[PDB]
RNA sequence: CCUCCUAAAGAGUAACGGAGGAGCACGAAGGUUGGCUAAUCCUGGUCGGACAUCAGGAGGUUAGUGCAAUGGCAUAAGCCA
RNA sequence: GCGGGGUGGAGCAGCCUGGUAGCUCGUCGGGCUCAUAACCCGAAGGUCGUCGGUUCAAAUCCGGCCCCCGCAACC
RNA sequence: AGGGCUACACACGUGCUACAAUGGCGCAUACAAAGAGAAGCGACCUCGCGAGAGCAAGCGGACCUCAUAAAGUGCGUCGUAGUCCGGAUUGGAGUCUGCAACUCGACUCCAUGAAGUCGGAAUCGCUAGUAAUCGUGGAUCAGAAUGCCACGGUGAAUACGU
């Protein structure tokens, strides 16, 4: 139940399962399942901790959640601290890919500001 | 980007006047127009001027920007805000 | 009985070599600790505060006392004798092995922990901190996790100063960054 | 200590992965089965740019 | 009708003199026994900020008094059972 | 002297009995028409003349005042 | 030479992708039509998770390649959830085109998983191999399609009447 210190869904199964430690998406849930011989379709309800301990040190191998999050974020620094182009495009708010900005782009911009 | 099995892009007259002015320190700045040169590790303590269309900037080069394109840093478009 | 052992037959020597007191009797102590939680959402929900307080004693052992209001706040929308809080107060065996496990078993559990603060004495050796989520103890069955609470851990010491308070608090694995 | 107010307070078997057997008084009234713990945490026993990389992908 | 000043250090003392309150409340907010001690700020603290609760310090009544003001109140007359 | 009211841009309900800001026209966004008006759909804008006091809390209560005001000023 | 036509509080048209279960994901498996190619289409084979790389046949083409058609079918699971829906955004590591992907390219892999839970006033298209849905190719073009132009597969509903 609990993996990389947070807990997954007891109900689902293990490749579902694992799409919740942040970092893992499914193709690496299918990794983890294989370098461990655990069935992609088992719910993990049905596993013995040695298994679930086995799940955990097979996900051990890669950077996760705490990982993740912060040198994420490192890197986003490096990006906002470093001025260039996508410095100004993060201190922005604005796309960061040259998407067009004179039509919705909104996923960044967010609701609507009418003037 | 570039594919690795090219090498990093750099203009001629950039990494020349780059080199005779690393074997002579830092002089005056080495205003250049090549935005798209990508920054060596060498350069690092250069002050190199870019164009933005019109003006240059003085752009200091440090050890965090290497591997990055020189136009990054000179923004083109000047943008303060709508119904300022 | 573990920790409060190791006090009395590791500690006390290592402080009584690390500054050379005198005695024993000046030798600081870990002497209460105290779990608080605020629960000022509790003004239309009285549940809340007799829910979360549910908790508190799962985290403890030991019945919390109902804290109220000490003056009226139009800030926050409170009034003197409205409850919006609760504590525990540990001491003697109960506090050292509720200590413990927020050693060994419960700072652990906590999402991405990077290294307890040292920056958290009062000026008189004393440390509070704060826990975000009730789930770092496990006496709370995570399946009726009906809402996330935190609280507020304070130990109180005979610790004179910041650096003895640390220090004290460092013959007993604190992990400080 | 008052009665008749405070839960039931027992000793379990706190266990954990990495063979750390503790026995703890608890609320759970049943055992515990630990991920990680005061001796098998990254940060309890110390498991916690550019030049570099581009040295490592570009050569000259 | 109550409190203070005018009122001249006992009482009392006027003006269409200077300022404020009352026409109640409480079966506990009364009796007694046991216990307790404020304001304010400061430092540390999950949320939580000037301001909630926790912990400690400084401070010593600057608090409190069912409602004005004056006189009182720690042995409390203030706070809890 | 006595007695009123002031609340988004304009005009007014909300007060007596402290909590739980409204109407109509206006403004802005989009519709409809060839276009405009009408018509339809949304939204934003006032923590209430300055302010003191009491209070759990003030647009509401009181008052120093501020504006607009009305009835009194007699033998 | 560089920069801009790629901006950005907002409003509008035009489409795409969804909001799921008549559907999503894994597996195998079926039936097209049309069309391009010499500074080109480029197979086999080997190499890379993959986009692609290497070496290397055929074709000025009813012969060679482009180029396995998807819907569908069967098997398994999902079991109504902001989900095994959705794929925006974002970070890292990439390939390729062309001197040259910073502004400002197109596709890959990994990680992330936003709004969205059928859409106010209003408003558009279609009377049949039509709408609806599902894939295919072409021009432009070094690279740069959700557009246009063209091609099939499945295949409706309804028309009292003016
Ligand atoms: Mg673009
Ligand atoms: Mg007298
Ligand atoms: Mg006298
Ligand atoms: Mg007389
Ligand atoms: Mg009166
Ligand atoms: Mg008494
Ligand atoms: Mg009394
Ligand atoms: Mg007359
Ligand atoms: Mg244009
Ligand atoms: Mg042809
Ligand atoms: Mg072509
Ligand atoms: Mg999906
Ligand atoms: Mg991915
Ligand atoms: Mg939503
Ligand atoms: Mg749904
Ligand atoms: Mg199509
Ligand atoms: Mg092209
Ligand atoms: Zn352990």
């Amino acid at each position: 139940a609990r993996i990389a210190g947070i807990n997954i869904p007891d109900h689902k199964h293990a490749v579902i399962a694992l799409t919740s430690i942040y970092g893992v998406g499914k193709t690496r849930s299918k990794a983890i399942l294989a370098a461990a011989g655990i069935a992609e379709d088992v719910k993990i309800s049905e596993l013995s901790e040695g298994q679930i301990d086995t799940l955990r040190d097979e996900v051990a191998k890669f950077v996760v959640e705490g990982d993740l999050r912060r040198e994420i974020s490192m890197s986003i620094k490096r990006l906002m601290d470093l001025g260039c182009y996508r410095g100004l495009r993060h201190r922005r708010g604005l796309p960061v890919r040259g998407q067009r900005t004179k039509t919705n782009a909104r996923t960044r911009k967010g609701p609507r500001k009418p003037i | 980007p570039r594919s690795l099995k090219k090498g990093p892009f750099i203009d001629l007259h950039l990494l020349k006047k780059v080199e005779k002015a690393v074997e002579s320190g830092d002089k005056k700045p080495l205003r250049t127009w090549s935005r798209r040169s990508t920054i060596f590790p060498n350069m690092i303590g250069l002050t190199i001027a870019v164009h933005n269309g019109r003006q240059h900037v003085p752009v200091f080069v440090t050890d965090e920007m290497v591997g990055h394109k020189l136009g990054e840093f000179a923004p083109t478009r000047t943008y303060r805000g709508h119904a300022a | 009985a573990k920790l409060h052992d190791y006090y009395k037959d590791e500690v006390v020597k290592k402080l009584m070599t690390e500054f050379n007191y005198n005695s024993v009797m000046q030798v600081p102590r870990v002497e209460k600790i105290t779990l608080n939680m605020g629960v000022g959402e509790a003004i239309a929900d009285k549940k809340l505060l007799d829910n979360a307080a549910a908790d508190l004693a799962a985290i403890s052992g030991q019945k919390p006392l109902i804290t109220k209001a000490r003056k009226s706040v139009a800030g926050f929308k409170i009034r003197q004798g409205y409850p919006i809080g609760c504590k525990v107060t540990l001491r003697g065996e109960r506090m050292w092995e509720f200590f413990e496990r927020l050693i060994t078993i419960a700072v652990p559990r906590i999402r991405d922990f990077r290294g307890l603060s040292a920056k958290s004495f009062d000026g008189r050796g004393n440390y509070s901190m704060g826990v975000r989520e009730q789930i770092i103890f496990p006496e709370i069955d995570y399946d009726k996790v009906d809402r996330v609470r935190g609280l507020d851990i304070t130990i109180t010491t005979t610790a004179k100063s910041d650096e003895e308070g640390r220090a004290l608090l460092a013959a007993f694995d604190f992990p400080f960054r | 200590m008052k009665k008749d107010i405070h839960p039931k307070y027992e000793e379990i078997t706190a266990s954990c992965s990495c063979g750390n057997v503790m026995k703890i008084r608890s609320t759970v009234g049943h055992d515990l089965n630990l991920d990680v713990c005061s001796k098998c945490h990254p940060f309890f026993t110390g498991k916690q740019g550019r030049v570099d990389r581009f040295n490592k992908r570009f050569n000259i």
